[PDB]
C-alpha cells in the first residue's frame, strides 16, 4: 500500500 | 544527514509534509535511513505514513522485518542522535522531533551511538 512513495502502516 | 534531504528540496518537503498533516490526520510521516557509517542490512523503503498511536516498539518490530534481521541482531533507532523512547508513540515522538518540513526523520544502526 504505497501513496507516490509513502508506506501505509496499519495497527498490528 | 539523510539522503532524502539532498535529493529533496526543503521547499517541496515542507510542503508535502504540510499536505500529508492534513490528508492522514491520524498518522506522521516519517523518513527512516541508515546511519552513517553503520554495518547492518539495507532498508528497501525509506517513507512511511505510521499511525500517531504506534509505539515506537511497533514501529522497531516493522523496521526489524524488514531488514530480515536475526533474533540475535540489534537495531537502535535514533531521532537527532538521541536513542528514542521505546514505550513513547511515534505520534509523541512526532510532536517533538519533527523538522520544519512537517517530517520526522529516524537513522538505524546496529551500535548504540551515531
Amino acid at each position: 500500500s504505497e501513496v507516490d512513495g509513502w508506506l501505509i502502516i496499519d495497527l498490528p | 544527514k539523510f539522503v532524502y534531504k539532498e535529493e529533496h528540496p526543503f521547499e517541496k518537503r515542507r510542503s508535502e509534509g504540510e499536505k500529508i498533516r492534513k490528508k492522514y490526520p491520524d498518522r506522521v510521516p516519517v523518513i527512516v535511513e541508515k546511519a552513517p557509517k553503520a554495518r547492518i542490512g539495507d532498508l528497501d523503503k525509506k517513507k512511511y505514513l505510521v499511525p500517531s498511536d504506534l509505539t515506537v516498539g511497533q514501529f522497531y518490530f516493522l523496521i526489524r522485518k524488514r531488514i530480515h534481521l536475526r533474533a540475535e541482531d540489534a537495531l537502535f533507532f535514533f531521532v537527532n542522535n538521541v536513542i528514542p523512547p521505546t514505550s513513547a508513540t511515534m505520534g509523541q515522538l512526532y510532536q517533538e522531533h519533527h523538522e520544519e518540513d512537517f517530517f520526522l526523520y529516524i537513522a538505524y544502526s546496529d551500535e548504540s551511538v551515531y
